DNA sequence: TACCACAACGAGGTACCTCTCCACCAC
DNA sequence: GTGGTGGAGTACCTCGTTGTGGTA
RNA sequence: GUGGUGGAGAGGUA
């Protein structure tokens, strides 16, 4: 999405894409003179032309033609690896000169063709080769899902780990968001019978498999746990019935 | 496993004059801290009413005169050495 | 008293000079020293 | 290089001073490679040319420059000793004999940034990359990306996954050879043969 | 059922009633013998059976008798779960003091015993005795003494003087308290002394005694003789693989205390030495302390682990500190999560769903359906097919999914839109497909966000989701009626690109009979997407309700807009799409369509519009390349000019002519000006960067640079970001906040030097570091807000009160900040609305203001209206539906049962993350009007206004004040009231620069006491800069001149004594130091002469400070009562300026210490509401003096200033609702039915006053003062203790409940939450209503 | 069609009681004690109940009498 | 005797994922 | 394995209330 | 007629 560029002010994507397009163009080009069975002299002189252009320095004529240049061309056929330092790196005009050397459109943009309608997009677009990575955040270890399972012995509530087949915690902000809606039956349901009701979970299982959704309310055991510990704190707790 | 290099405060003396609302006034040329590589940290507080308080790391504010006397300097010899 | 009286300037903890980076050797030696003093007090209690 | 742990500030004593970059971090601690989140700035990374001192402080490399000529000698300097010297940026006009031809050259006298005259400079940096981290040195065109995106780019670079058949990046920073050798994953010739 | 949860103290008798045993063995289950031990921490004799329905020897394995207790197997056979309810006690060798009632900030026992906690701490550790039954002896009950004194007292007295030591002494004190006698003595003593502190202490003593007596609580229960034990299941020890066991901390604490109790008993029965026995008593006291709580005194530690032991208070606090995870968090079954994925082929009401998550979640539904239709007979077969996933199971899975709404929420839910319901659609994958329009509400980008899913089970819950939580239902933000399901970046880009115009494009100027013709031409490719064309169109207009008028009209438009209009529903004019269609325009169009056409058609339009925007953004080849960033050619010249100028300035500074500080400001000003010039030039270059030829002459037009559409369309980016991208980046700021004196001349396309990157790193790290702390602060603030306002719910339908808030457009400054109509939208009126000519009822009564009504008000010249507010709506326990305006998420009025408090709190707290003078110069041409102006015309008619209160309003030709200005004291104004003043005129020519002392009287004054050196000094400046006499300072004066104060006796020109109106004394104001008396003594001064001249944050912290109403360090010193002011007596150090009101002279006027500068002028009008000395504005004194509505207005304006600074828009309804929650309590002055002074709910006061009116006496009615409470303070002072218990201070609030014996009727939201009952609000309102009906009525 | 949860919400002007009556109607459907006076379009009891109330053919009197 | 410096208590964001690692003694 | 259990090493936030012993 | 997770530490994601 090009729209992600202007907000997050990182132009490196665009410059990298242009330079990678140039690199792939050069790789394809040398691939074609390699397929054209060009003599080593043509390859050597073209490579020197590449390496005399702007920066760094060439070292050819110290490499044996048939061995070193041919091995280098065979390796480079997939695209010339550019080396740009962090701040002593490639200038824009250098990329432009390389692009025009790569016989690619100067502005680094071309009009593309839609792959379904076949209609050319009216404005030329930026294409090129960008070094894309894949992070250790695959969904295969992210997709957890729980219907029912073991619960904590103290409070009969689902455990919290995808490893433990746990259920997400409806945090205190979530309940605020629920009560912001007038939805209270679902709030009471998720609070009592979906979690922390020994005599409610079994019976709503019965109801669901019977196709009824009645959901007798019940009384959470976590609250009675609080009651028991407060009583153990030497504080009299009771309900007026 | 790898051990990550810890970046910490180098032991020694450090002088602070950070302005704070503690004095409820303009500013105070605040205390100084001596930090040992191992041991207790001595702090030399500066009272808002132009006074110097000295305390151990886990001790309440005490006047520097106590430390000066404990060091053996006379109540007048220390004054003659420091104030004049 | 010089700093309070205007002579000199206060220190700045921002300077990386006022900070220092340890390395595995330093804390290894520190742990070794701690274990050493424990063994030493044990020996002194025994080898008395 | 981290600041937590024993004898170190906890995440509940964050404040701002420890979590902020200062001019003294130049060339010693990478100012942009640090995890975004609860521990930001607390846990940083050393510069590419970072160097602990005999006393455990950080030293950074610089080339001593004579008023005109840039002497090829190289010295490692700590933050406290950088006070007197006026340090010039590693990139500047040169007369092809070591003479800085620029009239007003950007410098830092006492950790403040301004321009100065070549007759006034005393030290000038080794490489521009001596400021950023190793991961920070690996992003091409880093000069064209904002600091936040640089930080995130380094962070995700830290979390890449080796593919089935790795392919060298067509665009690189030249540091890939150095880091590849320095990591032990590559079989290296102990003796020539 | 049940109700009315109670709180009380533990009576050892009823403790034993609770207990099922007396645990005597500290050890627990035997590892070697897998069994618990008799009298152990898990003894079956006490707690119950290990395995259900079994006895110790297994004598009764049968399940027939479920209650019998076997003979050899004494522990009764019973159900296994009973181990959770059964509790036991420990019999202590000695009574021990409870820590909470001792270590809470007010020491309960010390308060009951009327002396400090130092003494009880001494006695609790057997350090000092205390006299018991002093009788007729020199000793007294309160006396405490040491060992030598104890022996001497025993020798001299012998008997009738019993000295005790320890917690048992405290216990013997407690039952010897004579609560009735003590309460009577305290009541008698309370009025005897008029000292404030002592009467406060006596009041607290009386409060405690009354609470104990009414509660029936016995204070002797405070020091417990026995204590309960936690049931074993709640303190379980779990073993791990390899023979490892993991025991809870409570078990260790119990083992410790039991060990120490056994030690006590066995050393006691042999009469151990007294020192040893008291030492053991002390360690047992410390051990039980450490058990019942930790960290308060000793900070007990576990073995070989630095983590402190987690005592009971840590359990009652729950996880996450005080926000009880088990009680409120409560992880929920039938839940899952995954990463998001944008589904553009999704209708708004539907969302994607992975197959496996669907089959896992709905598994019981699958089982039910499979058994029903018959392919499942046993459930084992059903599990077999679901695990193998036959093609059959997909059919039933799709069927159950078909009409079952699913519930979705993101991780940080900041408002109810953070969690929404959808109708799931099965997809093949592992990611959750999401509707792109809803991402804005969720604030969820697809950069890796994980999205949590839930499913509602009951028909009730599914209907609640579909009818109330469906994404279609919630379109407008609850914070403000602005829509929230709005086109985001890409669809906005597509729409904006479609709605452009090219000067010379293919097919321009040719006409179309219908939109379909336009589509046919464009899809054929023979017509440009954007070319000026004509087309006759069929627009259906709803100008009059009930008849949708259709008309055809030929219109000059572009092709793209014509194509777009086919999507628009049939209730809007086509002209609403003929413009460029930017993001704000799109938002306005959506909001307009919703209020006009409806909701179903509105969402249809939204989906169609998204589809079109996506499609034509895909068609558009919009892309970003390095050539798009255009650097203006003039940038180099501007930079060179700036460099030359700064080099010249640096040379000037080096020469020494320029100082460093001035140079820094000059160079930063130069750089800022250069940056602004560069940005302006580059923006002008980019915007108009388009030259095209239209049949001959070349012309210019709007740019089509891709980044230019990205900026201008508002899809993504900002002008500041363009400035950094294609322009010089400006100044960066040092960590100290100082701007670096050297800027970044380069942009991002140019690349940056290492130094410039280093400084940008300073800035970026500043922002990133501040981000996390801002989020934490916002979270704390919103939690406090939702907790303080959770209970408030729309309960009544119409209070009918005729009080409102006189509410006007935000005019601050010379420009209109907020239009009046926008402020009043969605509200209801509080009185008649009148034409500028009176008696013309425009809007009669509390009629809801709508779009028609706001347009009507705009049609008239309405400027000020009074609207009903929740600060009004005196209804008890709730809020009426009128005084709260229209619902925000609904175009309709609110409905009874809507938790507006929670909605308000979420709305106010959601945007927390986004946070962080001489004369009067008229702006425009308008009629001049004066407001609150009190001044007498000068000799020449200058009309200098020494009055502090006064403002200038420039009324428009219509009559409304387009701008207002505040007139300072001593302001000379060209008074032409009603005469239109040209724009930019300086009508008033104030120039204080000093505190001028006006002279409303005339004549030759007599500066008496003006001693040259002792009171005054004729000190003249250089070059004859002044011919005056400067008054001598009270300290710099002579010893006798220190008391000498100059006094200009008011004499006329001939010698006639002049006196101020109202009060007989002359206007002979004293001439203090630093005054300027340039008028010659004895010179006749005209009216208004200046006698003496005396020369004179933001973000989350600011809003939090406002919501706590904290007192600033030096608040503005305000007037008490209007009248004649006086001068302050600096001799005492506090300026005592007495007030002499003309109607009645009330001398009471406090003395302001001179440490703070006071700008008040003596002998002036006091102006009760006005300010005496400047400073920040305190809230409480506005409440107690200025009133309520004034305070609400000030608070609302102060908060909305901060919010409008960041551009975030919020309706004032929410802040006003919070304000209502603040002011729920009132303080009484003279009750006649309650305590003299008490902060009690205004509902209580209203009920008591109403009862007493038609009651015992008319004089029993109470006079009370309204009191303001901060949110954290107010929430802790709720009637229901449970809510405060779950908020903070759980120890403190629990102790208050215990000592007060509080009973909580669960009549709030959070209480019904924690107990698991239905919400009192929402759909549970009917259930609560019927419950109250059946309970109260029999 | 779909649930007319907007227009029907205006008729009762509550959007809560609507849910209440809807729940009772859907329970009547599930228990089989009544017939859908709206012709089924192959969907579950909740949505047919919403259609029944939206079309205005069932209300508190109708629900009580059918009970 | 009403301010006042000083000390202590009490708060300081949600949700999720990964890893390792868990009282000593002692006849 | 089954009873039995006490201190040298550590101190490095940041407000905001709230209660307290000191002085004017 | 029966169904199996505490705490700490570190790192990471949004
Ligand atoms: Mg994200």
């Amino acid at each position: 999405n090009p729209l992600g560029v202007p907000s997050r002010m990182n132009v490196g994507q665009i410059l990298e894409t242009h330079l990678g397009l140039a690199a792939k163009g050069l790789g394809e080009k040398i691939n074609r003179m390699l397929e054209e069975q060009r003599k080593v002299a043509e390859l050597r002189k073209f490579l020197h032309e590449i390496y005399n252009e702007i920066g760094g320095r060439e070292e050819n004529l110290d490499e044996l033609g048939d061995n070193e240049i041919l091995a280098l061309a065979k390796n480079l056929r997939g695209g010339v690896p550019m080396a740009t330092p962090v701040f002593d790196g490639a200038k824009e005009r250098e990329i432009k000169a390389m692009l025009k050397l790569a016989d690619l459109p100067e502005s680094g943009q071309m009009r593309l063709f839609d792959g379904r309608t076949g209609n050319q997009f009216e404005r030329p677009t930026t294409v090129g080769y960008m070094y894309m990575l894949k992070l250790n955040h695959l969904v295969d270890d992210k997709m957890h899902a729980r219907s029912t399972g073991s619960y904590s012995l103290v409070t009969q509530q689902p455990l919290g780990g995808k490893a433990q087949f746990g259920g997400q915690r409806f945090g205190e902000m979530e309940v605020w968001a629920l009560e912001a809606y007038g939805a209270a039956y679902t709030l009471q349901e998720m609070l009592t019978v979906k979690s922390d009701d020994v005599n409610g979970r079994t019976k709503m299982y019965k109801n669901i498999v019977d196709g009824d959704h009645r959901m007798e309310a019940g009384m959470p055991e976590s609250f009675n746990v609080l009651i028991k510990e407060i009583r153990s704190l030497g504080i009299d707790i009771e309900l007026e019935t | 496993r790898v051990i990550v290099s810890q970046l910490h405060r180098s032991p020694g003396v450090f002088f602070d004059h950070d302005r704070g609302k503690t004095h409820s006034s303009g500013k105070l040329l605040y205390s100084a801290r001596i930090i040992p590589y191992r041991g207790s940290w001595l702090d030399f507080e500066f009272d808002p009413k132009d006074c110097v308080f000295v305390r151990i790391d886990r001790r309440r504010k005490l006047p520097a005169s106590v430390l000066l006397r404990a060091l053996g300097y006379s109540t007048e010899e220390i004054l003659n050495a420091f104030y004049a | 008293v010089d700093i309070r009286n205007g002579k000199g300037i206060v220190d700045d903890i921002d300077h990386l000079g006022n900070r220092r980076v340890r390395c595995v050797g330093e804390m290894a030696e520190n742990q070794f020293r701690v274990g050493l003093v424990r063994v030493e007090r044990a020996v002194k209690e025994r080898l008395s | 290089v981290s600041a937590l742990g024993p004898g170190g500030l906890t995440r509940e004593r964050a404040g701002f001073e420890v979590r902020d970059v200062h001019p003294t971090h130049y060339g010693r601690v990478c100012p942009i490679e640090t995890p975004e989140g609860p521990n930001i700035g607390l846990i940083n990374s050393l510069a590419t040319y970072a160097r602990t001192n005999k006393y455990g402080f950080l030293e950074s490399p610089y080339r001593v420059v004579k008023d005109s000529l840039v002497t090829d000698e190289i010295v490692f300097l700590s933050a406290i000793e950088e006070a007197d010297h006026v340090i010039a940026q590693a990139s500047a006009t040169l007369n092809e004999k070591g003479q800085l031809v620029d009239e007003l050259v950007a410098v830092r006298h006492l950790n403040e940034f301004t321009v100065k005259a070549p007759e006034d400079v005393t030290l000038m940096d080794v490489s521009p990359k001596q400021v950023v981290s190793v991961a920070a040195s690996l992003i091409p065109f880093l000069e064209h990306d904002d600091a936040n995106r640089a930080l995130m780019g380094s962070n995700m670079q830290r979390q890449a996954v080796p593919t089935l058949r790795a392919d060298k990046p067509l665009v690189g920073t030249g540091m890939e050879r150095n880091v590849a050798r320095d990591s032990g994953v590559c079989v290296v010739a102990r003796r020539g043969g | 059922e049940f109700d009315a949860i109670r709180i009380g103290l533990a009576s050892p008798e009823m403790i034993r009633s609770w207990s099922f045993g007396e645990v005597k063995k500290p050890e627990t289950i035997n590892y070697r013998t897998f069994k618990p031990e008799r009298d152990g921490l898990f003894c079956a004799k006490i707690f119950g059976p290990v395995k259900d329905y079994e006895c110790l020897c297994g004598k009764y394995k049968r399940l027939k008798h479920r209650g019998v207790i076997c003979e050899k197997c004494g522990v009764e056979v019973a159900l296994a779960k009973v181990r959770r309810e059964r509790m036991g006690h420990i019999e202590l060798a000695s009574p021990v003091a409870h820590i909470w009632f001792l270590k809470s900030l007010p020491s309960r026992i010390g308060l009951l015993l009327d002396m400090t906690l130092r003494d009880i701490e001494r006695v609790l550790y057997f350090e000092s005795y205390v006299v018991i039954d002093p009788g007729m002896t020199t000793l007294e009950k309160g006396q405490l003494l040491n060992d030598e004194q104890y022996f001497e007292a025993l020798e001299e007295f012998g008997d009738d003087f019993d000295a005790r030591m320890g917690a048992e002494a405290v216990h013997e004190l407690l039952n010897a308290i004579d609560l009735e006698h003590e309460i009577g003595r305290l009541r008698e003593e309370i009025p005897q002394t008029n000292s404030e502190t002592k009467i406060k202490k006596l009041s607290k003593r009386l409060k405690l005694m009354e609470a104990f007596q009414g509660s029936g609580n016995k204070p002797e229960w405070m020091v417990l003789t026995v204590l309960p034990v936690l049931p074993p299941d709640l303190r379980p020890l779990v073993p791990l693989d390899g023979g490892r066991f993991a025991t809870s901390d409570l078990n260790d604490l119990y083992r410790r205390v039991i060990n120490r109790n056994n030690r006590l008993k066995r050393l006691l029965d042999l009469a151990a030495p007294d020192i040893i026995v008291r030492n053991e008593k002390r360690m047992l006291q410390e051990a039980v302390d450490a058990l019942l709580d930790n960290g308060r005194r000793g900070r007990a530690i576990t073995g070989s682990n630095k983590r402190p032991l987690k005592s009971l208070a840590d359990m009652i606090k729950g996880k996450q500190g005080r926000f009880r995870q088990n009680l409120l968090g409560k992880r929920v079954d039938y839940s899952g999560r995954s990463v998001i994925t944008v589904g553009p082929t999704l209708r708004l009401h539907q969302c994607g769903l992975p197959k496996k998550m669907a089959l896992e979640l709905f598994k019981p539904f699958i089982f039910g359906k499979l058994e029903g239709r018959g392919m499942a007979t046993t459930i084992k077969a059903a599990k077999k097919m679901v695990e193998r996933e036959l093609p059959e199971v997909w059919d039933v899975l799709a069927e159950v999914i078909r009409e079952h709404p699913v519930l979705l929420n993101r991780a940080p839910t900041l408002h109810r839109l953070g969690i929404q319901a959808f109708e799931p659609v099965l997809i093949e994958g592992k990611a959750i497909q999401l509707h792109p329009l809803v991402c804005a509400a969720y604030n969820a980008d697809f950069d890796g966000d994980q999205m949590a899913v839930h499913v509602p089970l009951t028909l009730e819950a599914q209907l609640e989701a579909r009818a109330l939580m469906m994404s279609t239902n919630n379109i407008l933000s609850p914070a403000n009626g602005e829509p929230i399901i709005v086109p985001s970046q890409d669809v906005v880009m597509g729409l904006y690109y479609m709605t452009r115009e090219a000067i010379n494009a293919k097919g321009e100027g040719m006409a179309f009979a219908d939109l379909q013709e336009v589509d046919r031409a464009y899809r054929s490719g023979q017509a440009s997407l954007h070319a000026r064309v004509k087309v006759r169109i069929n627009e259906k207009i709803k100008g009059e309700d009930g008849q949708l008028t259709a008309n055809t009209r030929i219109v000059d438009t572009t092709v793209g807009r014509a194509l777009l209009f086919q999507v628009v529903p049939a209730g809007l004019p086509f002209d609403v799409v003929n413009q460029s269609m930017k993001k704000k325009a799109i938002s306005k169009l959506i909001n307009h369509c919703y209020r006009v056409v409806g909701l179903k058609d509105t969402v249809i339009f939204a989906d169609q519009l998204m589809y079109t925007g996506f499609a034509y953004s895909t068609i558009s080849g919009v892309s970003i390349g390095v050539n798009d960033f255009v650097i203006p050619d003039e940038k180099a010249r501007i930079i060179n000019a700036a460099t030359d100028e700064v080099k010249e300035i640096e040379s000037q500074y080096a020469s020494g002519l320029v100082t460093q500080g001035e140079k820094y400001n000059k160079v930063i000003d130069l750089w800022s000006k250069a940056n602004d010039e560069v940005s302006k030039a580059m923006m002008a270059n980019l915007s108009k960067e388009k030259v095209v030829d239209r049949e001959g002459k070349e012309v210019d037009q709007e740019s089509f640079n891709s980044m230019y559409m990205m900026a201008d369309s508002g899809a993504r980016g900002s002008a500041a970001q363009i400035r950094q991208l294609a322009g010089m980046r400006g100044l960066m700021a040092k960590p100290d906040g100082s701007i670096i004196e050297t800027p970044i001349t380069a942009n991002f396309r140019e690349g940056l030097n290492v130094l410039q990157y280093f400084i940008s790193t300073h800035g970026a790290r500043k922002g990133l570091a501040d981000t996390a702390l801002k989020t934490a602060n916002s979270g704390y603030l919103t939690r406090r807000l939702v907790d303080v306002a959770q209970d408030l719910v729309v309960t009544e339908i119409d209070c009918g009160t005729e009080h409102g808030l006189l509410m006007s457009p935000h005019i601050e400054g010379g420009d209109v900040v907020e239009p009046l109509g926008e402020r009043v939208l969605g509200r209801v009126i509080a009185r008649d609305v009148f034409k500028p000519g009176s008696d013309e009822v425009i809007v009669p009564a509390g009629t809801l203001i709508d779009e028609k009504w706001v347009d009507f008000l705009e049609v008239m010249s309405v400027d000020e209206v009074v609207v009903r507010s929740p600060i009004t709506c005196e209804t008890r326990h709730g809020i009426c539906a009128m005084c709260y305006g229209r619902d925000l998420a609904r175009g309709h009025r609110v409905n009874i049962g809507e938790a507006v408090g929670v909605i308000a709190a979420q709305s106010i707290g959601e945007p927390g993350t986004q946070l962080t003078a001489d004369n009067v110069q008229v702006k425009n041409g308008g009629t001049i009007r004066l407001h609150n102006l009190k001044h007498v015309v000068r000799a020449d008619g200058a009309l200098v206004a020494v009055s502090r209160s006064g403002e200038l309003a420039v009324a428009d030709d219509f009559g409304r004040e387009r701008e207002r200005y505040k007139l300072p004291y001593g302001a000379v104004i060209s008074v032409k009231e009603g005469d239109k003043v040209d724009p930019g005129a300086i009508v008033a020519k104030w120039d204080p620069h000093t505190h001028p002392i006006v002279t409303e009287v005339d004549g030759t004054v007599a500066f008496v006491g003006m001693e040259e050196g002792i009171t005054v000094k004729r000190q003249t400046d250089e070059l004859t800069g002044l011919t005056n006499i400067e008054v001598m300072d009270p300290k710099d004066r002579p010893a006798a001149g220190k008391d000498i104060r100059p006094a200009v006796k008011l004499i006329d020109a001939a010698g006639k004594d002049l006196l101020l109106p109202g009060t007989d004394v002359p206007a002979q104001y004293f001439l203090p130091a630093n005054a300027l008396v340039n008028l010659t003594d004895g010179a006749k001064v005209s009216i208004g002469d200046v006698v003496a001249r005396i020369p004179q944050t933001g973000g989350l912290p600011r809003v939090a400070d406002l919501f706590e109403a904290r007192r600033p360090k030096e608040p503005s010193i305000l007037a008490e009562i209007s009248g004649t002011i006086s001068f302050g007596k600096e001799t005492k150090g506090k300026r005592r300026l007495v007030i002499t009101p003309n109607d009645g002279s009330d001398p009471y006027e406090e003395l302001i210490p001179k440490w703070r500068h006071l700008n008040v002028f003596e002998g002036e009008q006091v102006n009760r509401g006005e300010v005496i000395s400047d400073g920040p504005s305190n809230p409480h004194d506005i409440l107690r003096l200025l009133g309520v509505s004034s305070l609400a207005k000030y608070i609302v304006n102060e908060i909305q200033d901060v919010y409008r600074l960041q551009g975030v828009k919020i309706n004032d309804k929410h802040i006003e609702t919070i304000l209502r929650q603040m002011l729920r309590k009132v303080e009484v002055s003279e009750s006649g039915d309650s305590s003299f002074i008490k902060g009690d709910q205004v509902e209580l006061t209203q009920v008591l006053e109403e009862n007493e009116q038609l009651g015992t006496e008319d004089k029993f009615p109470a006079k009370y003062e309204r009191v303001l409470l901060g949110i954290t303070k107010a929430s802790l002072s709720t009637e229901s203790f449970i809510s405060a218990a779950s908020f903070q201070e759980t120890t403190r609030v629990l102790t208050e409940a215990a000592v007060t014996g509080k009973r909580d009727f669960l009549r709030g939201l959070k209480e019904n939450v924690v107990v698991g009952r239905l919400i009192p609000a929402g759909t549970g309102l009917a259930y609560h209503s019927e419950r109250k009906r059946q309970r109260d009525l029999g | 069609a779909r649930v007319t949860v907007e227009d029907c919400l205006d008729n009762v002007d509550n959007r809560f009681e609507l849910v209440m009556l809807a729940t009772k109607r859907a329970r009547q459907l599930a228990t089989g004690g009544k017939e859908p006076k709206v012709a089924w379009e192959n969907d579950k009891p909740t949505v047919v109940a919403l259609r029944e109330i939206a079309s205005g053919l069932v209300d508190e009197n109708v629900v009580q009498q059918e009970d």
